[PDB]
């Protein structure tokens, strides 16, 4: 009973923990990675985004080939580039997104803020949190009955 | 709650004042 | 590029001659990658003035009298969503007292709102919630 | 140095102490270069402490109950703006429950922010709003 | 890529398997990239071995009998020549009883000719 | 029982070893380290040259204050280099040798080949 | 600069030219911190050249036909006692037929003597 994902090529060495290989498969999300991949190759796939925390929870992960794939870079890419500079920086030169088509003409790493998914604080405009959508009903009632 | 806390004596109290106008 | 800046190349400098508020521009060209407003008298960003720029890789901000309070939540909004950090490693504050000498991308949103706020804390609702219970109140 | 901690010449030690968010001593040694927080039940740090300190190195958080919202921001900021990132890679948060088990030097943001619930977090006077339109159809 | 040891993909696991200086693999892939020889009985590397792999970024070389002569200066040249040096903190010698539990980043070349003139 | 050496002082941290505070003390050779040191401090000292393999036996070395030494930059001296081209680069740029003249005009780290003591091989017949 | 090199201010370069054992400078002068000689027929560097300058820093010696055997034994004894390696990585020997394009900053003596006495 094997923990190795069905579409990809897992092996294990004794001094090298789990090196697994699902280049080439046509994935579109991340499959089940079991908990003891130390290295992970999805190079030359069809990945879009990966979920916010996907490799959280894989300690000893040292290695991520990821290269060649239709990233849809935006805010929900972060996860994957604040990883890559934090493990692969060098990766971050041969890493590219493929949307939209204002970021995909350039390396992951040398993009400026707002081509790069120009989401920092989304500081949303005073008209929301429900007081102001009452408030205004607060002063409605001031016309009803004064 | 809390942040509304401070308020909610306050919504309550404007409104038995009104309770009182009807 | 504006009179009070000097367009070079790909580069905008409209720092070191004062500029206020008042007298800032309206806008700035698309294409500009290195902006440097050091040496003026900017007390806070207008919202979506560093926002537009599609090519800013790096902006020089220091030398300013930056006051961090209300006014200053766009700058620092802008400033999280940024992969480059080393040219903002010493922005300083200097207003009010009692946030003297604050780094700036360190900021919190309480902190900068309890200034903007001229004393009714906790007021996500209460604002308006105060005048028409007193309205009520003046009812009946 | 405070009398909580233990410090030897420029180094801090505060780790292991059962040391709380309202137990922080108010301002550590200017000079200081590497504290240690290391299994303690700290749930954020309090603002300005960290950028009260200039000539920090590294600083070891880790093996503590960090809540990630918006108090914690001040912190994230911090971990962003270090130029080696070794010892940043065990930080978990342990609420709120929408981002159990999330390393903290990939939180972006977004999801800090949204702890803190403009919204979720306060109608518990939703209701409250309700009655006020209420009885003022009451009044009407 | 060598039989007498692991091989995954571009890297080779060569380790605890007792290798020697005469059992050693003659030569390793090109493009390998990781050589971990933990737990061996390399007393020192045959030359033309570090160099015949260019795309080499990290060699696991601890835990290994390192005699500390003429044999061992093209592994110290190649330690040398290194941008990261994490992994190379605890390769001690162990021949000759002069230079015992020195460690090896930290020599001379001066003192590894001592051992063999 | 204590291994503090006898002109040095020394705190022990809870969860960051031992700090030995010798600064000042005008050494001129290495007293003996107790074998868990973590932090040295070796300011303000007449050090001249830290013999080779000093340091070979402290596993839990992570910092070690070289400055306010003259040092007599020679052949024995490039071990010491090498540490502080492992551990604390950035040292390199604020320790000076002191002797000879020749090789006293500058930190370390900007330091010519020739001036180090060119010694590679000592070729000899 | 000597005659065969090109001294340009503190500077020499002294390639692209064909140097070889008989083409080489006696000498180079003392204040000179950088210099180059690529791209010349320099089988061997002769003794005491390349240690006679106080303030060398760098000295590219890449595309040149390094031939190691007793000759070279003493460029490689002066490039083990250099404080950089960046500018090393990439010299090869060109002969004998048993080191083909072997790295010169990792040789070893026993073979650059033993290639060379019968
Ligand atoms: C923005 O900050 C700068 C930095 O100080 C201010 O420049 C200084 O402004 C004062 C006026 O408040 C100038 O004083 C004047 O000096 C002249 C002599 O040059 C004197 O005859 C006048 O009676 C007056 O006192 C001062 O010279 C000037 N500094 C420099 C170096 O020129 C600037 O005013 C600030 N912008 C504001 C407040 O809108
Ligand atoms: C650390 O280095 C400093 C200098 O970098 C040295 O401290 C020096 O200590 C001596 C005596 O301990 C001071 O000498 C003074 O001389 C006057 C002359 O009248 C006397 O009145 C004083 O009582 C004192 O003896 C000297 O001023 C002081 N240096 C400085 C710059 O103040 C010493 O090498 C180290 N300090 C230690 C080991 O405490
Ligand atoms: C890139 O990925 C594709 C599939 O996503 C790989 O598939 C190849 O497809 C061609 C066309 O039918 C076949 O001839 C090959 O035999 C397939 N190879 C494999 C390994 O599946 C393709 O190989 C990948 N390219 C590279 C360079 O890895
Ligand atoms: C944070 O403080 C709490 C106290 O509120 C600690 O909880 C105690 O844990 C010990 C053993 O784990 C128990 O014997 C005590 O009964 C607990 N206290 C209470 C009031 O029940 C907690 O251990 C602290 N966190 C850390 C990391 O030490
Ligand atoms: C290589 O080293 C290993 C140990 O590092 C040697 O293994 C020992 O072998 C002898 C007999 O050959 C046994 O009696 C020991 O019990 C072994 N040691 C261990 C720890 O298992 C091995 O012999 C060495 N290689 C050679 C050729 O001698
Ligand atoms: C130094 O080397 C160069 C090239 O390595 C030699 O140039 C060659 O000269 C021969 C005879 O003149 C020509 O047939 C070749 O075509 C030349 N090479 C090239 C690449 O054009 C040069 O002769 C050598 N110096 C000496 C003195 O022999």
């Amino acid at each position: 009973t094997k923990d190795c994902p069905s579409p990809c090529t897992c092996r294990a060495l004794e001094t090298m923990g789990l090196w697994v290989d699902c280049r080439g498969h046509g994935l579109t999300a991340l499959p089940a990675l079991p908990a003891r991949t130390r290295h992970l190759l999805l190079a030359n796939n069809s990945l879009q985004s990966v979920p916010p925390g996907a490799f959280d929870h894989l300690p000893q992960l040292q290695t991520l080939d990821v290269t060649q794939n239709p990233w849809h870079c935006d805010c929900s890419l972060t996860y994957l580039r604040l990883w890559l500079e934090d493990r692969t920086p060098e990766a971050l030169l041969q890493v590219r997104c493929a949307s939209p088509s204002l970021a995909a003409h350039g390396p992951l790493g040398r993009l400026t803020g707002y081509q790069l998914g120009s989401c920092g604080w989304q500081l949303q405009a005073s008209w929301v949190r429900p007081g102001v959508l009452w408030d205004v009903a607060l002063v409605a009632v001031a016309a009803l009955g004064l | 709650d809390f942040c509304c806390l401070l308020p909610l004596g306050f919504y309550v109290l404007g409104l038995f004042w009104l309770l009182f106008a009807s | 590029c504006p009179a009070p800046c000097s367009c070079a190349g790909t580069l905008v400098d409209c720092g070191r001659r004062g500029l206020t508020w008042a007298s800032l521009p309206t806008a700035f060209p698309v294409d500009t990658t290195e902006l440097v407003l050091t040496g003026n008298n900017l007390t806070a960003l207008p919202p979506g003035l560093l926002d537009a720029l599609p090519a800013l890789r790096t902006a020089h901000l220091g030398a300013n009298p930056w006051r961090c309070d209300c006014r200053l939540v766009p700058l620092r909004a802008w400033l999280a969503g940024r992969p480059e950090r080393a040219p903002y490693r010493d922005l300083r504050c200097v207003a009010p007292p009692a946030l003297r000498g604050r780094l700036l991308p360190y900021l919190a949103e309480d902190e900068l709102r309890a200034a903007c706020a001229p004393g009714p804390l906790c007021w996500g609702a209460l604002a308006a919630q105060l005048a028409l219970l007193g309205l009520g109140l003046l009812h009946a």
